[PDB]
């Protein structure tokens, strides 16, 4: 068969790039070294490093290693510091969130105290990380879209820890930091309030999930099928428009009637994976404040399904002739 | 004289008059069956 | 009115004809469908009714 | 009509099977012999299914439902109300989904394109065979499939997964949640870094490759470049369907018991005190 | 928690308002994507009656680097083929076309190219993008098999040349471009092919697109040291014709 | 020499097919000794092809190159 | 049961006499400190699994 | 007004005619159908108890 | 004169007048339709 | 209704065959199958019934 | 003349005539099953 | 007042005709529909009680 | 009737065959197993319960 592109034939390697730069002197901050990876040469790029290292990113870091700290300090200190036991359980501990009959005021060390101070450090953490994702396009001359769409996530992540504890009134609405532990969170909210299968925006953000998975899978394929035509050099093709793009375009207005240009398909790729977070604090902000049971909810508003068979298993078979006796 | 498809206003009459003429045959065909159904079923 | 054959000189009749006949072929469909979803005016229940 | 450009690509060959019996466009659609099969079957499939919404009662799109049938049916036919069109529709989907991919590759043929995209759409039409066809006769009866309806084909994913307990504990469902979500998050970062690129402040020039692997290496140290992008992309959204086939047809053929005991060997391996 | 009237609810009030914005939305997107190829034309060359139900976008201006000028969006076409040498099937619309002569030759089809600018790519300093390897100071192969020395078969099994030389992208690190000297028998000079072409194997490097006897009419650069884009669209769609081209069989129903 | 890293990655895969049928005998589970397998193949298999692998072909021009390795360093 | 639910149950439930319900019977309610919560559906969750 | 028919003079008649077409043909089936959805104004209904 | 189409004053008002007639003949079947109506099942 | 013919010099006959041919096995298929799906009409049934 | 296919006035008489041909051999044909049907089974 | 005409010298036409006809049709019929939710302002079923 | 030779003057047989023969066994097999999912018309079945 014809080469496919996914591995690359023979790799070259030349001196390092250590950057472009412009007046605002970018390289004063960067690390000196680096290093080259055969193994992920095969697929992309071979060289490691340099990073830049700014106080955003320094506090960010500092910081969030700190709340990493606090839990796993309190999970091996839950254990009695048995380092066996803690590796024997590592996926079952979790730093828990306060009782619900502290309210919003501040819990004992014992009961949330040390989940409280955690927090604060991982807020501060995510919010320096994203002012080093601004500072640095501001820094690059270029557009902010980078940060934009980080600060959809940061939305849902804020909505799920800060605004509806508060709006609750209680800070035990929060997740546990932990893996089964929250994943054990998600089924109990999902139960406590009726079906989230019900909630519409939980709906529309499973559309848009969908749709986003969708659509790298399109482009992802559709720009591997024309990069013998060099249609991987994106950029140029937007200035100048050559024949990939026109291939590219007709295969799809063929097949569905309508397409897209070079540039405009990334805006597409970059609404559809924005606006999942955003419907799905909608979503979370709702429950529990406005809405306390969705099920009753969908037979207020007449699109919950109704069923006329019965229930039961002996109304359609009988214990006996289940076990072959 | 504004035409956006290309037709002139003779191409545009001679049109016209045998899309009427097809149009009428179709709602005497519908009127009869509807009196029809009326006959078997009223629903007025 | 006199004047309505202007309309061929905006719309193109390839397109019209095509449109049309999809309207009306679904248009058709879904009112015949509409009557068997009643009791009164299904003629396939009310033939085995009047076995 | 055309765009500026399309003409002189218009022109006649690459065909599968038919010739130029079948070699035309409708407006801007292509026709070819698998163009003809995909509209016979899917119109079939939509005016049987409407039908079979007259016949339940209600034509509200959000309460129409056409059920498989019972399992004492086993892997036979079943009356046509009594969950026989379900599979007829079945049949006529399948049909329909592999008429669009055999379209799909006469297209890139014409073209002169790779065949990448109806690669990428056989790893769809997998998990779905899956659902309806491959865990339905493993476990013996048609009736496993889902039903089609908006708001029922919901209640039968929430009842599949609370039949083994605690689905979040399935290890093949950890997998492919994680693939979806890395998927979106790459979808993020790729149309971002391309759009500000391409449009940056008022006033200023544009951007090229360049800029683009420096912002990522000093953002966080790594830029995996312009062509591994769009590997990594097609990789992760097919593993991430592959592993959800995977998911469902463990959880009946291979598994009984709920999903959290599965993990027991972990918990008494030998090596622990 | 109280209603605004009815079952009205701020859940209510909520979803009507993202069906408002989400409908605004899909209008900017699709207005955002007709800066290329509108407005719509039949197949004789004219305007088209019907142009769609959405109208198009207002201007948008691009400043390019290195002096390049400035893009005003959406434009004229400047991209446009002048004399193609094709032929109508039918007389009205929706028919393929025909090739006058030699499909592979006249750049039709398959093999169609698309009038870019006459100039090189250039890199953020200024400098032709894609260089051949014998002029790159620091560069070498890091893994793989090196293609340089091996012969190439065409897609019927003749040996047509020997590699020479690779034509290296130094900014990404990758390589673009495979340089084929051609025996005397099958044509004179030296050929290019883009990588995605080619398989190399331990003994051999495989163009399975062409033929032998399609080898000495591959186009040409002008400089033996920098290619345009031009130049570079019209090699890649040579290539690509031959898939569909090199064989009568090719082209007729596989079955 | 990426032949012969894809030899040492095979040879660490029938290393854990072995390693699941033997503790399987002493007495475990498929699964026990499956995540035991898959731990012999990565490590083993891993640490095979930097060593071996490593041991790259040259043997006068092993010599030289260290000697003049040797020699950037003294003015280092 | 091989989860990490609260090994509590069976002696709030089936030794004392704690409430198991914890779902609301109205659309919308207003919500009193001193109703059931998460917490408790899990306690729930982890005696259903029992069962 | 008299001077109505610059309305022209600003909008596209082809345009608008689609949209119009589209508009009223929506606009009449949402009537028909909430008709359709009362006791005292459903014929169907009303043709049975009138049988 | 301002135009954003291309039409011309006496083309708009060509194009007006036969718009105007077909909206009034709309109107007037409507209105019959709706009195038969309101005979046979009064509201208000 | 003389000058039907004319129909011919508006639509090509090898896209309008295909569609009729296409549209009349599409029909016939489903009022076979809206007639099986019946009890008064299915002619397998009766032959078993009638035996 | 107008003519979006090509033909000539004559031409598509002459294709009008066959295609009206088989329009009659196809009703007639449905015609008789429906009668036989209907004496099978009747639905009016 | 008198100079409110040069609005047209701020805000395009083409644009506010077309958002201002959307916005006026919404408008009213989201009126219409509020006046249906209540019962002494609907007009389908005091028909009926008047009968 | 006696002008139906003309059909080879719009269709190309060549491509024509290969769809007939495609269509007329695909049909074929669907009637078989449609009579073979009956239980009148199920010629294994009838050879069993007969012996
Ligand atoms: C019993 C289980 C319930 C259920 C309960 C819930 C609950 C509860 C929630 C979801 C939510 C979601 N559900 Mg649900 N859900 C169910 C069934 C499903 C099914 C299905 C059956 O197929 C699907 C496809 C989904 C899918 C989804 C997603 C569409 C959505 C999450 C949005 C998102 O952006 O995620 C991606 C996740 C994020 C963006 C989180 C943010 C991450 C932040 C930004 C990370 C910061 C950095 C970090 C701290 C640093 C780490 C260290 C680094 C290495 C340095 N659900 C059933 C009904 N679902 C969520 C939602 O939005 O509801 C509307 C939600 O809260
Ligand atoms: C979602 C994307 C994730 C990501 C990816 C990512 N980061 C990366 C890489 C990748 C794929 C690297 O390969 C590169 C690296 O070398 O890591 C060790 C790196 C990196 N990301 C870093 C930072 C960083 N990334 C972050 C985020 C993320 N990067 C996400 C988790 C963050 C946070 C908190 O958001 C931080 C702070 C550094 C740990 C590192 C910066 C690279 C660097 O400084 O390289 C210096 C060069 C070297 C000499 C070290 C290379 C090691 C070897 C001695 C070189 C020889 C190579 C050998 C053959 C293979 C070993 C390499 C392996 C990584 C395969
Ligand atoms: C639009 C919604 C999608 C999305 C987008 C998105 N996420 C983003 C961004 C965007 C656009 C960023 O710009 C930002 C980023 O930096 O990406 C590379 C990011 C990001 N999204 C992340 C996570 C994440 N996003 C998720 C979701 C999503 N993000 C959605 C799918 C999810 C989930 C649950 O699905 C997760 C888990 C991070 C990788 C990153 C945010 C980085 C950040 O804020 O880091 C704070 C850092 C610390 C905790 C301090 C470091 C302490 C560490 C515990 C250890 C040391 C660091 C080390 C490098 C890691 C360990 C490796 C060792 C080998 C050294
Ligand atoms: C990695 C796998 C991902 C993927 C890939 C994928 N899908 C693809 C492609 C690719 C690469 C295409 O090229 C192709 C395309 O053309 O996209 C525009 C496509 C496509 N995948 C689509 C949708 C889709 N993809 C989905 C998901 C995914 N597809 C994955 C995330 C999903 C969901 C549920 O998440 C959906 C809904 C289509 C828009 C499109 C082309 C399918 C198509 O048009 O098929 C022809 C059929 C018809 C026009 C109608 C058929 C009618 C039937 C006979 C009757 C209907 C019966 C049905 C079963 C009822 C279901 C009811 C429900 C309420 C349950
Ligand atoms: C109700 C109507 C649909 C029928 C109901 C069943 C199907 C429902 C599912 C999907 C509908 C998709 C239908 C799209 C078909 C398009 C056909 C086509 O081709 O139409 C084009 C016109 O279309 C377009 O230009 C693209 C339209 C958008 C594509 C779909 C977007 C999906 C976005 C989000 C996901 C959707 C989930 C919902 C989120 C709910 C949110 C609350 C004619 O050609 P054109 O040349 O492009 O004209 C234009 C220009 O050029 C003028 O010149
Ligand atoms: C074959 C068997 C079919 C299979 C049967 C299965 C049934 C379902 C499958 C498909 C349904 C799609 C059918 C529509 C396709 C029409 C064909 C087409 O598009 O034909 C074009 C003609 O255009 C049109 O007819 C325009 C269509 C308008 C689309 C609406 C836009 C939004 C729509 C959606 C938004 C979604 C948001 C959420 C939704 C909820 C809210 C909607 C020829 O184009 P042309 O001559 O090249 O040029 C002209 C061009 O520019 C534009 O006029
Ligand atoms: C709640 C969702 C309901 C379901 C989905 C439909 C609504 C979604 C939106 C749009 C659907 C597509 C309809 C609009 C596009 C059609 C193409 C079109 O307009 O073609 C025109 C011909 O038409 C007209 O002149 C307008 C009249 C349209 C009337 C049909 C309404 C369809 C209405 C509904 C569907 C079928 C009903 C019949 C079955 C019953 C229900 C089961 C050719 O002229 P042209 O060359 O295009 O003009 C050049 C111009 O473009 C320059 O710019
Ligand atoms: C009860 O409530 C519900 C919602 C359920 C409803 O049922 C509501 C229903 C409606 C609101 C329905 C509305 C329906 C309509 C508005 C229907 C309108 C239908 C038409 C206007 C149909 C017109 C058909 C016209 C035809 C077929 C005319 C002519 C065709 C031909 C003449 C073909 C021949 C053409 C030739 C030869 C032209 C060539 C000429 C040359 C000179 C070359
Ligand atoms: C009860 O509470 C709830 C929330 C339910 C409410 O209902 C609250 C509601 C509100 C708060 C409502 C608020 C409503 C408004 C603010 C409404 C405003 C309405 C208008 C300003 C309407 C303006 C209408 C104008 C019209 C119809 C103009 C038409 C003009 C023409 C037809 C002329 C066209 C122009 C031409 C031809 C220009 C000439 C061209 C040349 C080239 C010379
Ligand atoms: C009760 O509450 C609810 C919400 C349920 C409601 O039902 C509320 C409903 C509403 C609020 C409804 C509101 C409805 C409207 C405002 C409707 C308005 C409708 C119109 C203005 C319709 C106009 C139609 C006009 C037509 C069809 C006119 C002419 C057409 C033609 C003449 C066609 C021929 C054209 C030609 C030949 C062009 C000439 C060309 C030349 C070149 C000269
Ligand atoms: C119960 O209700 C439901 C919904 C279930 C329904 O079933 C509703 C159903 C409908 C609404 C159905 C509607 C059906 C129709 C509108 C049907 C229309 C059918 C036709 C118009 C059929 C036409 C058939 C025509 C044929 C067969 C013509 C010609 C055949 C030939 C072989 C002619 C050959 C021609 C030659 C050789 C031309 C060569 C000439 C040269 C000059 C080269
Ligand atoms: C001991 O061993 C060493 C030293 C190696 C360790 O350090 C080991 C460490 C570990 C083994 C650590 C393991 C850690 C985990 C398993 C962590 C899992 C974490 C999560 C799943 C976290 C989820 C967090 C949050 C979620 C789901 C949503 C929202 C959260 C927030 C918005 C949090 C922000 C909180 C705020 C704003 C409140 C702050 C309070 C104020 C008063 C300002
Ligand atoms: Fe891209």
């Amino acid at each position: 068969p014809e080469y496919q592109n996914i591995f690359t034939q023979v790799q070259v390697q030349g001196p390092a790039e250590l950057g472009v730069d412009n007046e605002n002197n970018l390289t004063e901050e960067r690390t000196t070294g680096t290093g080259f990876s055969q193994l992920i040469g095969w697929i992309g790029n071979a060289q490691l490093g340099p990073i830049y290292l700014g106080w955003f990113g320094i506090i960010s870091l500092v910081t969030g290693t700190l709340w990493f700290n606090i839990v796993g300090f309190n999970m091996l200190s839950q254990v009695g510091y048995s380092i066996p036991e803690f590796i024997r359980q590592l996926f079952w501990l979790a730093l828990e969130p306060p009782s619900p009959e502290y309210g919003l005021r501040m819990p004992p060390l014992d009961d949330g105290g040390w989940f409280i101070i955690a927090s604060f450090f991982l807020l501060v953490s995510v919010i320096s990380w994203w002012l080093r994702t601004y500072q640095l396009a501001e820094m690059h001359k270029m557009g902010k879209h980078v940060a934009w769409a980080f600060a959809a996530a940061i939305w849902l992540f804020l909505v799920l820890g800060l605004f509806r504890p508060i709006l609750m009134g209680s800070w035990s609405e929060a997740v546990p930091y932990g893996i089964f532990p929250h994943l054990d969170w998600t089924t109990a909210f999902s139960i406590r309030y009726g079906n989230l299968y019900y909630n519409p925006f939980h709906a529309l953000s499973i559309v848009f999930l969908y749709g986003s998975v969708l659509l790298f899978a399109m482009h992802g394929a559709t720009i591997l099928a024309v990069t013998r035509f060099g249609g991987d050099r994106e950029l140029e093709q937007i200035y100048d428009r050559g024949t990939a793009s026109e291939r590219a375009g007709l295969f799809w207005r063929w097949t569905m009637g309508f397409n897209a240009t070079m540039e405009g398909i990334h805006r597409w790729a970059w609404w559809f994976a924005v606006l999942t977070p955003i419907t799905g604090g909608i979503g979370i902000l709702l429950t529990g404040t406005v809405v306390d049971n969705w099920f009753l909810w969908a037979v207020e508003h007449n699109f919950a399904p109704d069923y006329t068979q019965d229930y039961g298993y002996e109304a359609y078979t009988t214990y006996d002739g289940f076990l072959g006796r | 004289d504004l035409s956006f498809t290309g037709l002139t206003d003779e191409q545009a009459q001679e049109l016209h008059s045998v899309y009427m003429s097809g149009l009428w045959l179709f709602s005497a065909v519908a009127v009869v069956a509807h009196l029809a159904t009326f006959i078997w079923r009223p629903w007025f | 009115m006199s004047k309505f054959y202007k309309i061929w000189l905006i719309f193109d009749p390839r397109r019209v004809f095509v449109a049309q006949g999809v309207f009306l072929f679904l248009l058709a469909a879904m009112i015949h469908l509409v009557l068997l979803s009643t009791e009164h005016f299904n003629w396939f229940e009310l033939a085995a009714a009047n076995a | 009509a055309l765009l500026s450009f399309e003409r002189k690509y218009r022109v006649r060959g690459g065909t599968l099977i038919g010739g130029d019996l079948f070699d035309f466009w409708v407006g801007p659609f292509y026709v070819g012999f698998f163009g003809v099969t995909t509209a016979f079957f899917a119109l079939l499939g939509t005016i049987l299914i409407f039908w079979g919404a007259s016949q339940q009662g209600t034509f509200n799109p959000w309460l129409i439902n056409i059920a498989p049938p019972d399992l004492s049916y086993g892997l036979g036919m079943a009356p046509l109300m009594e969950g026989g069109l379900w599979q007829i529709i079945t049949i006529c989907a399948i049909g329909a989904f592999v008429s669009w991919a055999l379209r799909e590759v006469e297209i890139c043929r014409k073209l002169g394109m790779g065949y990448h995209v109806p690669f990428a759409f056989s790893v769809a039409i997998f998990a779905y065979v899956t659902l309806v066809v491959f865990r339905p006769l493993l476990m013996g009866a048609w009736g496993h499939g889902f039903p089609y309806g908006i708001w029922s084909h919901l209640d039968w994913v929430s009842n599949t997964g609370y039949a083994y307990l605690h689905f979040h504990y399935n290890p093949a469902h950890m997998l492919a949640v994680t693939f979806f979500f890395t998927t979106t998050l790459a979808l993020a970062l790729h149309g971002a870094l391309v759009l500000s690129a391409a449009n940056p402040p008022k006033g200023e020039e544009v951007k090229g490759p360049d800029n683009e692997d420096t912002f990522f290496r000093d953002f966080i140290g790594y830029s995996i470049g312009t062509l591994g992008i769009h590997r990594v992309g097609l990789l992760l959204a097919l593993n991430a369907g592959f592993w959800s086939a995977v998911c469902i047809i463990i959880s009946g053929p291979v598994w009984t018991k709920g999903w959290p005991e599965w993990w027991n060997w972990w918990l008494e391996m030998p090596i622990w005190p | 928690e109280e209603t605004f009237f009815g079952n009205f609810d701020l859940a209510s009030l909520s979803l009507w308002l993202f069906y408002g914005f989400f409908a605004l939305l899909i209008y900017y997107l699709q207005t955002e994507n007709m800066r290329e190829g509108y407005p719509l034309e039949d197949e004789d060359g004219n305007t088209a009656a019907n142009q769609g139900p959405f109208p198009l976008p207002k201007e948008k201006t691009f400043k390019l680097q290195h002096g390049r000028g400035e893009l005003t969006l959406p434009g004229e076409d400047v991209q446009r083929r002048d004399n193609l040498a094709l032929r109508k099937t039918a007389h009205g619309n929706g028919f393929p076309m025909e090739p006058t002569g030699d499909p592979m030759l006249d750049g039709v089809g398959p093999a169609s190219w698309s009038k870019r600018r006459d100039v090189p790519e250039l890199d953020a300093h200024g400098h032709p993008k894609i260089v051949p390897m014998s002029a790159a100071e620091g560069f070498g192969v890091s893994a793989g098999t090196d293609p340089r020395g091996l012969p190439v078969m065409a897609g019927d099994g003749e040996i047509v040349g020997l590699v020479s030389d690779m034509w290296i992208d130094e900014a990404e690190q990758l390589v673009r471009y495979l340089e084929l000297e051609l025996d005397p028998e099958w044509g004179d000079g030296k050929r290019l092919v883009q990588r995605q072409m080619v398989r190399i194997k331990s003994d051999r490097v495989k163009v399975r697109s062409i033929y032998g006897k399609h080898f000495k009419n591959v186009p040409k650069t002008k400089s033996p040291n920098q290619v345009t884009l031009l130049e570079e669209d019209k090699i890649m769609a040579y290539y690509a014709g031959g898939t569909l081209y090199a064989d009568e069989s090719r082209l007729e129903p596989q079955l | 020499d990426m032949t012969c890293t894809i030899t040492c990655w095979g040879i660490g895969v029938l290393l854990g097919i072995m390693t699941t049928v033997g503790l399987m005998v002493v007495g475990w589970s498929f699964l026990q000794g499956a995540f035991m397998g898959v731990l012999a193949w990565l490590i083993v298999g891993g640490v095979l092809a930097v060593a071996v692998c490593g041991k790259d072909n040259a043997e006068q021009i092993r010599a030289e190159m260290a000697a003049a390795r040797e020699r950037v360093r003294g003015a280092t | 049961q091989f989860t990490s639910l609260p090994s509590d149950a069976l002696y709030q439930y089936l030794l004392n006499y704690e409430q198991i319900a914890v779902h609301d019977l109205e659309s919308r309610v207003e919500t009193l400190p001193g109703d059931p919560t998460w917490q408790n559906t899990e306690r729930t969750y982890s005696l259903m699994n029992y069962f």
